[PDB]
């Protein structure tokens, strides 16, 4: 579950598209 | 089985005064406080009995908007807030003043 | 600290306001919350 | 109006039209159409037609074409 | 959303009978049953 | 499903999420228009020029919590346009359409809306345009209460 | 423990009021509405398909008489939309044939919105006319609380 | 005799249990039955023309 | 759908500023 | 047992709906027209018997209506409910003229007698 975990953080507490800034990676699940 | 025909007559029954009644306090037929007070705990009662079927519908029926059109208001609002130079809303620091 | 940390909040009551051609749906949020959401009312709305 | 429609309408095509001397259906007057008998309601059109010899309502385009039968 | 709820199965033996909905009074209640 | 409207923000919500469907009606190109710049915002129902002004048919905006007015202007060219594109997804040889129209009954005869076939047509045919610039799975913008 | 409050498990019984077995426990007292009232007898009219005469009528033949109506009665409605669309039908036949006319007598800015045609599919549902024999989810039902609640 | 043993449908949106008959009367010819029902419809009964002895027979059977 | 729109903005906002600054 | 005498199957040809409770009575007038229905909606619906379209709602009684009659000899409808109430409609006009009172609780029957005015 621990991928997950680092896969979903990604996504949840990243600060707002209208920023820009470089996404973060995700990896696949 | 008996008692579920007996149930939905007496519930028919009930919601079918809830009409009437609702109609008399609309037109103006009436000017008992009882019977308005008792008529909005019937339809307060009938809300509910089709909010829980509303909200349990969404989860058994999905996102009723489709995901195009949810990522096209979605790139919408970007394109828009991008071009106004919307700085988005911070947290509120530690010591705002 | 509630904004930061929290995300599961205490039942919401709500009741009807009998205007007699429409019932106006009503609610009580627990007056802990009503603060933090006054608060934050406000500052949303100065900030936008 | 309508009536000076049908008028204008059989002058371009030609045809005939004038009303029958003292001949009456449902006490309004019948007119000629070429060969064919009208008479003329609430801006509707009413023609006989030797299918059955009794008055049928009617469109003025599918008129002109029934007169453009009959009066060759 | 509204639509339906509601099987059509009985629909079916409604093409065989005259199935009625009636809601509204074909006469007023001034039509007296005409004496 | 849904927001609680009872929330203090609640309001925020509300206000935020009609501006996502003002883009919608709008367009972001008129919505900007109407906004004017972001470094000098029009005021209400201002223009930084008469050629912005005209540039559209969509005159004025606003929209009041979850209630919108809209101003068309239009020419009789693509007003006509308008009306052939309504009527040709619902196409109407019976006056059907004229009858289901709402008139404002409590002023006098004159001040209600017109018989005229044309008229009506270019506010069903507008209002039949707004109907479709916006999801019915997002909000149900309908004609009897319109 | 409380028992005063009770329903009618046990079984109602009458026949022994006022007046009752026997015609002189009437009381002088008597109710408002007890008034003599509607004294002359109403009676049907004579020949009213009464039950011998009507058995006489092969009364099936009266009945079956008006069944068969009710299938003349179904084509008669259609000939009637069939007289009120062609007359307004025929009202832009004029209006076309006048403005042809007209000549013949002088001879004589969306692309922007990101949704479109959402309603190129609702044909499919619109309400059919049919009893939903369910006060909760009955169609008057549904047309009410979208009115109520606001 | 039990020549025929119909069982009635609830009409659309009623339960199974409101299959019920609740009144029923004969035409004043006896060709048309009336029965009242607990799913609210009034649902009325006709002889069927077409059917004869040999269609639908009887024996004897004591 | 609403995640990828989030990276897909996210990187095209970026883009377009440091093509200005 | 003997010998049935043979009779031909009936089948459903119509469905009227319209009551909004159980419909608990019916009657057919005399001359065969129509027939009456009363039913737990506490409405009378008078409905037409060949074509089935429903004539007219009487509506009057207080709870429901289950005991109907039309009367052989008189233009009365006879009905009587739950609420206790025994009511003669007149149908030359549409209206309560009577009602008999001494029931103690809900009428769940009446007969009018075919040759007496006695109900």
């Amino acid at each position: 579950v621990q991928l997950e975990l680092e896969n979903l953080m990604a996504l949840q507490n990243t600060e707002s598209a209208l920023k820009g800034g470089l996404n973060t990676p995700l990896h696949e699940s | 089985n008996m008692i579920l025909r007996y149930v939905k007559a007496k519930a028919d029954w009930w919601t079918n005064s809830a009409h009437y009644n609702r109609e008399r306090v609309r037109r103006g037929a009436t000017v008992d406080k009882t019977v308005c007070k008792k008529n909005l705990g019937r339809l307060t009662r009938l809300y509910l009995k089709s909010e829980q079927e509303r909200q349990h519908n969404y989860l058994k029926d999905g996102p009723y908007i489709s995901a195009e059109e949810a990522v096209a208001i979605y790139t919408t609002t970007v394109h828009w807030l991008e071009s106004r130079r919307f700085s988005p809303i911070p947290f509120p620091p530690l010591s705002y003043k | 600290r509630h904004m930061l940390t929290q995300r599961a909040f205490k039942e919401v009551g709500i009741e009807f306001m009998d205007l007699y051609t429409h019932l106006i749906p009503v609610y009580d949020i627990e007056p802990l919350e009503k603060v933090t959401d006054a608060y934050l009312d406000q500052y949303l709305w100065y900030e936008a | 109006s309508l009536k000076e429609i049908i008028e204008y309408t059989a002058g371009k095509n030609g045809f005939t039209y004038h009303p029958q001397k003292d001949r009456y259906k449902d006490g309004r007057q019948v007119f000629w159409f070429g060969a064919l008998s009208i008479y003329l309601d609430s801006e509707m059109v009413y023609v006989m037609d030797p299918i059955e010899f009794v008055w049928r309502p009617s469109g003025l385009n599918e008129l002109i074409q029934m007169a453009q039968g009959a009066q060759g | 959303e509204d639509k339906k709820y509601y099987a059509t199965a009985l629909e079916v033996y409604g093409e065989g009978v005259e199935t009625l909905v009636q809601e509204e009074d074909a006469q007023p209640l001034t039509e007296p049953i005409v004496k | 499903f849904g927001i609680i409207r009872g929330l203090q923000f609640a309001s925020f919500i509300v206000q935020f999420y009609g501006l996502v469907l003002d883009l919608l009606v709008l367009g972001l190109r008129r919505a900007s228009e109407i906004a004017g710049p972001p470094q000098c915002p029009n005021e209400f129902l201002q223009f930084q020029d008469v050629a912005t002004e005209i540039g559209h048919p969509i005159r004025l905006y606003c929209r009041y919590i979850d209630r919108v007015w809209i101003m068309f202007r239009f020419s009789a060219d693509e007003a006509r346009d308008l009306i052939q594109r309504y009527l040709t997804e619902h196409p109407d040889p019976n006056n059907e359409n004229i009858v289901g129209y709402n008139n404002k009954k409590c002023w006098p005869r004159d001040a209600r809306m017109r018989l005229m076939k044309h008229d009506v047509n270019l506010g069903r045919a507008v209002f039949w345009d707004i109907k479709n610039r916006l999801p019915r799975s997002i909000t149900t913008v309908e004609w009897e209460n319109s | 423990m409380t028992t005063a409050h009770r329903p009618t498990f046990h079984p109602a019984r009458g026949g022994t009021a006022r007046g009752e077995g026997d015609l002189s426990k009437l009381s002088n007292q008597y109710s408002s509405k007890d008034m003599p009232s509607h004294t002359k007898m109403k009676y049907r009219q004579t020949g009213q398909e009464t039950e011998a005469d009507l058995r006489k009528k092969d009364l099936r033949r009266e009945l079956e008489d008006k069944e068969r109506n009710a299938i003349r009665e179904k084509r008669a409605r259609d000939s009637a939309s069939s007289s009120s669309s062609h007359s307004k039908r025929q009202r832009m036949d004029q209006i076309a044939a006048e403005s042809a006319a007209s000549v013949d007598a002088d001879e004589a800015w969306d692309d922007d919105v990101v949704f479109k045609n959402c309603a190129k599919g609702v044909e499919e549902r619109k309400k059919e006319v049919t009893f939903i024999n369910d006060a909760i989810r009955s169609e008057f039902h549904k047309k009410f609380m979208d009115k109520y609640i606001k | 005799f039990c020549f025929q043993k119909i069982q009635t449908k609830p009409q659309p949106g009623s339960i199974e249990s409101e299959a019920g008959i609740y009144a029923s009367c004969f035409d004043k010819t006896g060709l048309r039955l009336i029965t009242a029902e607990a799913d609210k419809t009034i649902k009325m009964y006709k002889e069927d023309d077409e059917a004869t002895e040999e269609s639908h027979p009887i024996v004897w059977r004591p | 759908a609403l995640y990828i729109a989030d990276r897909k903005a996210r990187e095209e906002v970026e883009t377009r500023a440091q093509l200005e600054r | 047992m003997m010998k049935p005498k043979w009779h031909a199957p009936w089948k459903l040809y119509r469905v009227a709906s319209g009551h909004t409770g159980w419909v608990r009575a019916v009657d057919v007038e005399p001359g065969n027209q129509w027939f009456a229905s009363g039913g737990a909606d506490r409405i009378i619906k008078i409905w037409d018997l060949a074509s089935g379209q429903l004539k007219l709602s009487l509506t009057g009684h207080i709870s429901s209506v289950r005991a109907v009659k039309v009367s052989p000899r008189h233009p009365f409808l006879f009905s009587g409910g739950e609420d206790k109430q025994v009511k003669c409609w007149d149908l030359e006009y549409n209206k309560v003229i009577r009602h008999y009172h001494g029931h103690l609780s809900a009428v769940q029957a009446l007969s009018v007698h075919p040759s007496l005015d006695v109900l």
